[PDB]
């Protein structure tokens, strides 16, 4: 039995692939499988040492593309969502992986997000306005040596009104706009 | 979409009558006019949904027209960013082009303000300015454009005593 | 008053819900046309039209202001409204109070693009031009003015001369604060309050639980798994099989998206009324009989929510 | 630009550079740079045993000529410094079935359907550097061969070669009708977007694309502990049979047929089965097996067989023709 990797198992000729983790669910003594709200078989037993076995899917998700356009540069980056930094690379240095092309360039300089997990960008700990959206208030941009860098996303200056119980300010000057 | 099968033998209607029997040729078309009838109830759906915004949006245009080119508005932020003033439309390609004139204020000066004035025991209070100072001599100002004025009576009124101001000076209140 | 502002963004992917690890099934696929990449279009479109109402209705002052140390305010408290700098997210009490009560095969659920901190700040910003400039800020730079003049100049605006403000303030301010009080408490002992912005998270729930309970019919095939499907009998009865549950999933998805569509319509409507009810009564003061509130109109301040303002 | 999937030579792939015999899988990339004609053409077929028709693509003096022969010439080859002749790789020739008459000598060589596919292109570069840049070949002939071809050499008397795989590209026709430009739909995440979008030119911003899934890799099986077992000790090591007339017929169950133990404990001279085969007995246990005890004869057990006749299966012990079992002794 292999736990805590993704395998194929077949418990008394129930078939299915997954991840098998311990779980805390009591099941009735006469009880083997377990079901979710709707179709899903979430839990099983194990035939031989009677342990609660949760069966957890497959890690899946978007493998959406960050360019800052082909008339400037041919570097891109690559976002994975809805996963951790861990795996992922441990899919890369062991393979089996969907995307074909595998590795894009490695090269340290992973980030880790909410949103998934960033490859091909440094974080860094400026702040200005957003270029590219990426995530969770995380945004992208194209600076030189030119690479592209991931960053949190400002909301602008930080101005204080100095307020008092007597000061009043009035303007003297006014200027005409047009706007379309 | 024409082009799709939709599980059948063919894609082209001449082919599939010449090669087999007219009943299997019946499934098989009975097949393509439901795949196509469901492809254009869509069509149909979508347009209806996309008609359905557009007019929204129409609506909203024919508002601002009214009362930003006919009249001027004194809702923010709808007939331009600032206080408005006029507005000129252009025709488009399936749409409309709005030129919004607005005002906008700068060049700021601080100063000392005071809610009311006490001459001779009474409060004043100003008529339609805003009373200010620029820390040897007060004046009575306008509320989005400077100039100062001396104050009298045709230029305040008064109401009570002075007893219940808070931030009340003892300047001088003339009289003509 | 209470008003939605945005929903839950999703993502669905074809093959890993219809044609579930089966090299056998994603072949059929191909001879349906192209509905999966203009369903996808239509989610994506729904998607980035979920943050653009946000950025609509709270993204309208270039700078972020910050109020003083605090201090008297002419005797008004502000207390339950201004951020509470001694706890983590740097809310409001009034804000803590609407976060506590308000409670997979191949979909996916995507992060909204601003976070809760940031809408914070920005209602925090709001709050601050708001009671120390007026309503100027929303016209171009920012004139600061004592607020015991800003609601003289309020009163002015519905036919109240001045004198009644200035004669009458410690009475005034004790009624703002007692309104404020009674506000949090009435709040909290109805339970009904924050019902339709609940409303929508159960719609969503509902549809998603919907969507996913249908992947067991078996519309009237053999079965409704694939696997004892291909491994009985011969390939045609296997196609045929196929077809079928490829068009009642078909089905489902379209039915799926359109609720979407109409739901996401909806909400845009709700949330553009949102964004003049911001900029038309907390900007400035509004004329419009029974839009800012019930009789004559004075002030308005927001505070974000869930889904919400 | 249109958007195909086909069988193609893959971007930056590995590519050998040269009589060995290369395998033909699914196609092959030939491209020759010489001048002085030593590679007189291609032979292709499976055996050369007069079964499959080599197909010998000779360019003899002018042009191609395609000639669907056989020419044995004697066996003993040599260098030669006219014949230019005399290559005996092959043993057997048969009857002719086709014929046909009509640097940087590139050339596709495709089989499907029954149609030799020959996509010819020739650039009179002058030069013996890799040459980069774009050149499309055109579909010189097909051959409606319906044959198969599984090996080839090349004819001798400077080359590369290539093999191909499924793939999509993109193409770009020109304002004629002239391919000048493709793009892979594999290599890099860029030309990924780039077929997505379905041009070859891609603005700032963030772009959804296909999804990533993580295939499994081992297969674990686990059936219940077991428990039961197949009573055999007391029928095939016991202390007393009986007769031939007076045979028992012990009930037997849990029975697997999962005999390895009487494999080890008894070395079994004699093991028919005449049922399914014994090593698939494993696959499906029975319930009502029954046994029999029989001490007989040397020259007796060859009867104990269905169709047999004698004194014993006539008279004591008879057998069905459709028997499905094992004969132990
Ligand atoms: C503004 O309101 C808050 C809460 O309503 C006041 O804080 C309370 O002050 C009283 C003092 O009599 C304490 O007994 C309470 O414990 C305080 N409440 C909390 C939650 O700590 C605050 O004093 C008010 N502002 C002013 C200027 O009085
Ligand atoms: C068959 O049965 C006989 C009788 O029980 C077994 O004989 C014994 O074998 C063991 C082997 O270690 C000896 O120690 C005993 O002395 C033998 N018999 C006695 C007198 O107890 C025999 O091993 C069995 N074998 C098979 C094929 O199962
Ligand atoms: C990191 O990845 C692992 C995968 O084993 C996951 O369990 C964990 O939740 C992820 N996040 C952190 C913070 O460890
Ligand atoms: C005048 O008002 C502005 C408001 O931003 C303030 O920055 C400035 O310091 C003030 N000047 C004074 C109080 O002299
Ligand atoms: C209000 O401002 C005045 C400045 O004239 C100051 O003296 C007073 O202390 C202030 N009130 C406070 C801080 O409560
Ligand atoms: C006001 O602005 C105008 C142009 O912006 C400038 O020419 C002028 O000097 C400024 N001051 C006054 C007092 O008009
Ligand atoms: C204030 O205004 C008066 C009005 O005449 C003027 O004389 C004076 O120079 C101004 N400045 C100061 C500092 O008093
Ligand atoms: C203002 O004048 C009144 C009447 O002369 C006087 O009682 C009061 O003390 C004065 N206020 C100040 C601050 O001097
Ligand atoms: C087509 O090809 C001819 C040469 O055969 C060339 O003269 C012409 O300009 C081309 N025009 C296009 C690209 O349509
Ligand atoms: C059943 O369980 C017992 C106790 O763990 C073990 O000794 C025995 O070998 C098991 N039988 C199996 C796995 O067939
Ligand atoms: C056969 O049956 C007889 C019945 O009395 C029994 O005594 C004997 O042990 C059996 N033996 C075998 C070989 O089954």
């Amino acid at each position: 039995l292999v736990k805590n990797k993704c395998v194929n198992f077949n418990f008394n000729g129930l078939t299915g692939t997954g991840v098998l983790t311990k779980s805390n669910k009591k099941f009735l003594p006469f009880q083997q499988f377990g079901r979710d709200i709707v179709d899903t078989t979430d839990a099983v037993r194990d035939p031989q040492t009677l342990e609660i076995l949760d069966i957890t899917p497959c890690s899946f998700g978007g493998v959406s593309v960050i360019t800052p356009g082909t008339n400037t540069s041919n570097q891109v980056a690559v976002l994975y969502q809805g996963v951790n930094c861990t795996e992922v690379s441990v899919a890369i240095h062991a393979d089996q992986l969907t995307p074909t092309w595998r590795v894009y360039s490695t090269g340290s300089n992973v980030f880790q997000t909410r949103a998934g997990c960033l490859i091909g960008a440094e974080y860094v700990n400026n702040s200005y306005e957003c270029d590219i959206p990426i995530g969770a208030g995380v945004c992208a941009s194209y600076q030189t040596s030119q690479s592209i860098i991931a960053y949190t996303m400002s909301l602008g200056a930080e101005n204080s009104v100095a307020y008092s119980n007597n000061s009043i300010a009035i303007p003297t000057n006014f200027t005409i706009s047009v706007t379309t | 979409q024409l082009s799709s099968k939709f599980g059948a033998i063919s894609s082209v209607l001449n082919d599939i009558l010449s090669r087999l029997d007219p009943p299997e040729a019946e499934v098989q078309i009975d097949r393509l006019i439901t795949g196509r009838l469901q492809s254009l109830q869509t069509y149909v759906t979508q347009q209806l949904i996309r008609a359905a915004e557009i007019r929204a949006s129409a609506n909203l245009a024919a508002t601002k027209m009214s009362e930003c080119v006919l009249g001027q508005s004194k809702r923010v932020d709808f007939c331009g960013k600032g206080y408005h003033l006029m507005s000129f439309p252009q025709s488009a390609p399936h749409g409309v082009v709005f030129l919004h004139v607005t005002y906008v204020p700068a060049q700021e000066k601080n100063f000392t303000t005071a809610p009311a004035i006490c001459h001779d025991g009474k409060a004043h209070f100003p008529r339609e300015g805003v009373f200010v100072s620029n820390g040897t001599h007060w004046f009575v100002t306008q509320r989005n454009f400077y100039e100062p004025q001396i104050i009298t009576t045709d230029n305040t009124f008064v109401s009570g005593n002075c007893d219940v101001v808070i931030g009340i000076v003892n300047n001088t209140v003339y009289d003509p | 008053e209470i008003l939605p502002v945005s929903m839950t963004k999703t993502s669905v992917d074809c093959t890993m819900y219809i044609c579930g690890d089966s090299t056998e099934c994603s072949n059929l696929l191909l001879q349906y046309g192209s509905f999966c990449t203009q369903l996808k279009r239509a989610l994506t479109g729904i998607a980035v039209e979920q943050d653009k109402n946000t950025q609509e209705v709270f993204a309208q002052v270039k700078q972020i202001y910050k109020t003083p140390p605090i201090k008297y305010f002419g005797g008004f408290n502000f207390s339950q409204i201004l951020p509470d700098p001694s706890k983590p997210s740097k809310r409001s009490p009034i804000e803590d109070l609407l976060f506590n009560k308000v409670t997979f095969n191949g979909l996916t659920v995507l992060p909204p693009l601003l976070t809760d901190e940031m809408i914070a700040q920005y209602t925090s910003a709001l709050l601050a031009g708001t009671i120390t400039s007026g309503w100027t800020f929303g016209a171009g730079p920012a004139l600061q003015i004592p607020f015991p003049m800003q609601m003289a100049y309020r009163f002015n605006g519905i036919g109240v001369t001045q004198n009644v403000l200035y004669e009458n303030q410690k009475l005034i301010a004790n009624q703002f604060n007692s309104a404020i009080g009674k506000i949090q408490d009435s709040l909290f002992s109805t339970p009904s309050a924050l019902g339709k912005l609940q409303d929508v998270v159960n719609h969503n729930a509902q549809a998603l639980n919907t969507l996913v309970k249908q992947l067991s019919s078996k519309f009237g095939a053999i079965s409704s798994v694939l696997n004892d499907i291909l491994s009985r009998l011969d390939p045609p009865e296997a196609e045929v099989q196929i077809d079928r549950l490829i068009t009642g999933r078909l089905q489902s998805l379209q039915t799926y998206v359109t609720q979407q569509l109409i739901r996401a319509a909806e909400i845009r409507a709700s949330a553009n009324l949102a964004a003049t009810k911001m900029s038309e009564c907390v900007l400035g003061q509004s004329k419009r009989v029974d839009f800012c509130g019930k009789g004559y109109h004075l002030m308005s301040f927001p505070q974000s929510a869930p889904h919400g303002v | 630009l249109h958007l195909t999937q086909d069988l193609f030579l893959p971007f930056f792939s590995n590519v050998t550079w040269f009589n060995p015999v290369l395998p033909f899988n699914d196609g092959v990339y030939f491209a020759s740079t010489e001048k002085s004609n030593i590679i007189r053409g291609w032979i292709f077929g499976t055996t050369l045993d007069s079964k499959t028709q080599s197909l010998l693509i000779v360019n003899n003096a002018t042009n191609v000529f395609i000639k669907v022969c056989e020419f044995q010439f004697c066996n003993d080859p040599f260098l030669d410094v006219w014949m230019e002749s005399e290559s005996g790789v092959y043993s057997s020739a048969n009857n002719c079935t086709f014929e046909y008459v009509s640097n940087l000598r590139e050339f596709v060589f495709k089989n499907i359907d029954g149609y030799f596919k020959i996509y010819s292109k020739h650039t009179p570069i002058i030069g013996r550097d890799f040459p980069q840049g774009f050149s499309a070949l055109e579909p010189l002939v097909d051959l409606p061969i319906g044959i198969n071809i599984t090996r080839f050499q090349t004819l001798l008397a400077d080359y590369y070669v290539g093999y191909l795989q499924p793939r999509t590209f993109l193409l770009k026709y020109n304002e004629n009708g002239t391919i000048t430009d493709a793009v892979d739909c594999a290599l890099d995440p860029l030309s990924e977007t780039k077929c997505t979008l379905k041009s070859f030119t891609v603005e700032k911003g963030i772009y959804q694309t296909s999804n990533f899934r993580v295939q499994p890799t081992e297969s674990i099986v686990r059936f219940p502990n077991v428990t039961n077992l197949c009573p055999f000790h007391e029928v095939f090591n016991a202390t007393r049979f009986a007769s031939v007339y007076a045979w028992n017929r012990t009930r037997i169950s849990n029975c697997v047929a999962d005999y390895s133990v009487l494999y080890n404990f008894a070395p079994f001279f004699a093991f028919k089965c005449y049922g399914v085969s014994p090593t698939k007995l494993n696959d499906l246990c029975f319930t009502n097996v029954y046994a029999d005890s029989f001490v007989i004869k040397g020259n007796e057990v060859s009867q104990i067989a269905p169709g047999q006749t004698g004194n014993i299966a006539d008279y004591n012990y008879k057998l069905p023709d459709d028997f499905t079992g094992c004969v132990i002794a």
